[PDB]
DNA sequence: ATCGAGAATCCCGGTGCCGAGGCCGCTCAATTGGTCGTAGACAGCTCTAGCACCGCTTAAACGCACGTACGCGCTGTCCCCCGCGTTTTAACCGCCAAGGGGATTACTCCCTAGTCTCCAGGCACGTGTCAGATATATACATCCTGTGCA
DNA sequence: TGCACAGGATGTATATATCTGACACGTGCCTGGAGACTAGGGAGTAATCCCCTTGGCGGTTAAAACGCGGGGGACAGCGCGTACGTGCGTTTAAGCGGTGCTAGAGCTGTCTACGACCAATTGAGCGGCCTCGGCACCGGGATTCTCGAT
């Protein structure tokens, strides 16, 4: 018949076009959806998967480490602003909390403070 | 700027300048690998007020228009000539980068006044105005890396260079510094007490592995021993002679610049 | 199955109370601490359970399954990811 | 028997895309698969109800650029949004 | 500088000063991953809790993991507005009341 | 004209008298009962939608709503609005 | 021809119209098919709610001297109950107010 | 043709001390005025963004209540008594 | 003599039981309005207002402000006192989620 | 611990008045009756995890002694906020245009839903391998203590 | 009593070597997405229509702003008692590995009954229109806290 190029492929994808055009039309969202739709949803769940991904492997590079686990997806998520407000209220297992200790539980005032040594 | 100054001078007599600057200027040929160590005291000519000195007492008005002294043109020029391996400084004036210097012939174990660092890149930002922060604190600005793909930029919290006691030390310079003291030829210090450690303990370093050290200051060092000259006249004036059995003069101070890399082999007579 | 009920509120221990509290960032804890997040812990517990077990029931199952967890913990506005999907 | 359709092999095509030389394990290949279908049901009901808003029947582009730029904050909303219009207009030239 | 490189220059071991160990503690929890409660004596609560609502039930094993990551997540943010409470009043040590207060502003009593 | 516009107000205004044969209601407050009523309505259908979907059927039954209205209303509310419910379809059921 | 043609809502015992809840049921994206019980079940459970409120509101409506419901009545009946005020936690009543409540600590002492 | 600058200062001293008073405030600083004008500017930007955006949605150049009504239900901030 | 005048805190109490049992609204409209029509500015301009539209952002607004206030005040007399100064909002915002 | 001025609040009874409540005409949505095709109820199997019990190792919970750091109570001061007058300042109220834009119909066409075939992208499964954990083996920068001199 | 070293002791860094179970990858199916094609209705323009938003003016005071005197409460020190952190010896039950049994979780067929859909029928419900009283204001006194004498 043709060649049969793959909607992701066309619109230069790597997340599926035809699953998320199936999930929105058996999702009970609306009667009937546009053609452009699962193209622009794809592709703004690449792009958020991607910047999330990126950070995640930075953390796992920073750690001499090969591998992204649950840790390094947890900390790329918090150290960022706008991802963590995204991500405001979701629990990651496996994940753990930054590293954050009060100022004032520091103990200080051990050290001299350079005057004359009376 | 009160109370008494305890501070013995000895200036060492006229004559023996003369001595052992052409005794200096003979161990200055036959090193081929000479790591030089800075201090305060090299930016006393150019007025440069505030560890002992704060103890016996912010000009950031006078850091942005401070000019750089004789000897960071001297040095600059040494680099441009060859027979200069690597500089280590532990001052904060941020001169030597401004006098044209590469900074990646330069160790800044202190930091700088005029460099900004980012907390999740560690990237680097020399600028022109007096960043206005002390501590490893915030700056008020933020990286401006891009990232490919069309991603976001870095945004991260930009800080400055100047630490404090007790804090940790950059990786990045003192590793430098390290390997650069073992691969050392000859040291010749200028205008430090050899006090305030770990920096201190780079030039001993050096003759650990069979070498030599020079030492240049008006006040006496806890390592005066151990050493191969000990110079006790200015700075100022040393270097000019110096620089006259050698050769050369200062090209010039073109107003402050920034030099990233070092230019391909030696103009002059090496 | 034939044992009904004990007192299971005292198998979290003091030590894993102070450990959660030193993950949290506490320094110093009281001692009125311990019989007060227990308290707290049970009335977090049986509030999702509740729902699990409703979501459970409906399905004509008699198992509680993690998806059954992760969508009573969705529902109460508080998601996990690593269990479903 | 049955199969069990998961954005795996996809979010690691975009993991070796933006970094060539790093892996990911399991439990965190089954979290991102979580927030990919996390994020699509949550645009997808803000959608809905954008379009229901409206009297209409339609989830035409405009619904999801104004989902995502009501859900998304800020810097990562504008840039989705660049990344969506270059993804449409993309596939409408090339027919 | 191999070690402790640093700026500056410069009876029964002691016994550690009260609050040293509390942050060596803080500091290896904090960047640490593994679950904190033992397993059995949660999976035994659950149980109990469970069975007040329908009886003889059964669970899966990711059934009782999920609660127990949900349980301790929840806790450990509960414990950190406690902290945040408890140095608001000019304090080092969590009272049942920074507890109480916590819970009262997030809307939960 | 206008077009019209659907509104809870005559069968709140049924039930008001119906408990209290006396007190009357204002305008603003009525508004505010049928607000009340059309959001009940969207998070019972919302909750019985999802609960339908979770388990691959294609229909809402009284067995969703039922247990949504489990989900949703908190204790004596829950039981008591379970009781009305069966009470209605049971009669529903019957006459018929 | 035909029947006497009573409504559901009568046939149900109930006063909200059910046969509007079937449409607004069908007509809302909620599933692909909806059942036969379902709006009659939701009919009788908003019916009661609305009724428990309408009751509360009342009472407090007597209690202030006066024939007539006003969104304050409705705030006061939604905020002294345990129950609604946990279903409708996060809402706000336009023209409602607060309830009247002074901590005991601001209270003047000596007294 | 017309620029509002300074209208933040149009919620004066004594509307913030009768909000503060109608909370439940017996005694109030000085300084607590700034920060009640800035966190009621964010939230006013927070709900007015999202309003907009619903206008701006449907090509409409009018900020209907029912946008509004939307925009808080949007931020868990339900709203009766302006319908829907 | 001296003329009448009340103690430091029983005006206050006055003010607290008048403003609780009334429901107007307490910010003055042309002034909100003119803020609403400002901020607006700054998203897209030439834009217009229904009446309703201000009235509900002042009676949500409102709202808010009194709920803040009241965890303010919460803050506040947790900690001895019974003055609310900018850090007992402050931890009232951290608290809730605001940050 | 008790009296008495005084400002503030709560009955008392008129009085307009605008909004709540009842009536009526009529489009339009709910109802009744019949057809039908599929969603889901009901059995029946398969086998997969869920539960119960036993030994062994040892990590952790437990109980106790002790000391010091921290929480709580007084005490003073001085500074910032509250209460009351007096004067500006602008909000609020009526009234009036002048459009700009939200609603409402008519009409058409292009965009999306059904359906039908088919073949390749994606999933289940087996396999060799490599990243992360542990476990010694040299190398080096500091730090502490013993043996002679003004 | 304070220097001057030398050498052993202490903690940190880099380099190999072994192990093991999860992972990247190759292969065989298979069913779901893509390519064609058609039908119909959802929505995009175009044109009126009126309504409600905005801008203006003006008089009237309500309220905000400013000033000033006190007073009480926020904050910084002290001082004391106890309770909570830290370390050590017991014990105890968690964690793991193993075996065994079976309850019910998934999945497949078969059939039936129950919602979707389509036409006629008709009455509950909405918009428009009146009409009267519940209620918000008007003062006038009658209590009622409140704070200063005593």
């Amino acid at each position: 018949r043709a060649k049969a190029k793959t909607r992701s492929s066309r619109a230069g994808l790597q997340f599926p076009v035809g699953r998320v055009h199936r999930l929105l039309r058996k999702g009970n969202y609306s009667e009937r959806v546009g053609a452009g739709a699962p193209v622009y949803l794809a592709a703004v769940l690449e792009y958020l998967t991607a910047e999330i991904l990126e950070l995640a492997g930075n953390a796992a590079r920073d750690n001499k480490k090969t591998r992204i686990i649950p840790r390094h997806l947890q900390l790329a998520i918090r150290n960022d602003e706008e991802l963590n407000k995204l991500l405001g209220r979701v629990t990651i297992a496996q994940g753990g909390v930054l590293p954050n200790i009060q100022a004032v539980l520091l103990p200080k005032k051990t050290e001299s403070h350079h005057k004359a040594k009376g | 700027d009160k109370g008494k100054c305890g501070l013995p001078e000895i200036f060492d007599p006229p004559e023996e300048l003369e001595r052992k600057v052409w005794e200096l200027a003979r161990l200055v040929w036959q090193s081929s690998n000479v790591v030089f160590h800075t201090g305060a005291g090299i930016s006393t000519a150019s007025g440069i007020p505030d560890v002992w000195t704060m103890e016996e007492r912010k000009f950031d008005t006078t850091f942005e228009s401070a000019r750089p002294t004789q000897t960071h043109m001297a040095l600059v020029q040494l680099e441009r000539v060859g027979l200069l391996r690597f500089l280590v400084s532990q001052n904060v004036d941020g001169l030597h980068v401004r006098s044209g210097f590469p900074r990646d012939k330069l160790a800044e174990l202190h930091g700088n006044m005029f460099v900004e660092e980012c907390a999740k890149c560690k990237t680097q930002y020399v600028r022109d105005t007096v960043v206005g922060t002390m501590g490893l604190k915030a700056t008020g600005r933020l990286c401006t890396v891009a990232k490919a793909r069309g991603l976001r930029a870095c945004r991260g919290e930009l800080r400055d260079t100047i630490l404090d006691w007790e804090d940790s030390l950059p990786d990045r310079d003192l590793a430098l510094a390290d390997e650069a003291s073992r691969n050392a030829d000859l040291s010749i210090t200028l205008g430090t007490s050899l006090q305030i450690r770990p920096s201190g303990n780079l030039p001993l370093a050096t003759k650990r592995r069979g070498g030599r050290l020079v030492i240049v200051n008006l006040q006496p060092t806890k390592h005066d021993r151990h050493a191969d000259l000990r110079i006790h006249g200015y700075v100022d004036e040393v270097m000019t002679r110096l620089m006259k059995h050698l050769g050369l003069e200062i090209p010039a101070w073109d107003g402050p610049r920034v030099l990233e890399r070092a230019l391909p082999p030696l103009p002059r007579p090496p | 199955h034939r044992k009904v009920l004990r007192d299971n509120i005292q198998g979290i221990t003091k030590p894993a109370i102070r450990r959660l509290a030193r993950r949290g960032g506490v320094k110093r804890i009281s001692g009125l601490i311990y019989e007060e997040t227990r308290g707290v812990l049970k009335v977090f517990l049986e509030n999702v359970i509740r729902d699990a077990v409703t979501y459970t029931e409906h399905a004509k199952r008699k198992t509680v399954t993690a998806m059954d967890v992760v969508y009573a913990l969705k529902r109460q506005g508080r998601t996990l990811y690593g269990f479903g999907g | 028997r049955s199969r069990k359709e998961s954005y795996s092999i996809y979010v690691y095509k975009v993991l070796k895309q933006v970094h060539p030389d790093t892996g990911i394990s399991s439990k965190a290949m089954g979290i991102m698969n979580s927030f990919v279908n996390d994020i699509f049901e949550r645009i997808a009901g803000e959608a809905s109800r954008l379009a229901h808003y409206n009297k209409r029947s339609t989830i035409t582009s405009r619904e999801i650029q104004t989902a995502v730029r009501l859900l998304l904050p800020g810097e990562l909303a504008k840039h989705a949004v660049s990344e969506g219009t270059k993804a449409v207009t993309k596939y409408t030239s090339a027919k | 500088t191999k070690q402790t490189a640093r700026k500056s220059t410069g009876k029964k071991p002691h016994r550690y000063r009260p609050g040293t160990v509390a942050l060596r503690e803080i500091r290896r929890y904090q960047k640490s991953t593994e679950l904190l409660i033992r397993k059995l004596p949660f999976q035994r609560l659950v149980r109990e809790i469970a069975q007040d609502f329908k009886t003889d039930l059964r669970f899966q094993s990711s059934a009782v993991m999920a609660l127990q990551e949900a349980s301790e997540a929840y806790l450990v943010a509960l414990f950190e507005d406690t902290n945040l409470c408890a140095i608001h009043a000019k304090r080092v040590t969590i009272m049942p009341k920074d507890i109480q207060l916590a819970r009262r502003i997030r809307g939960e009593r």
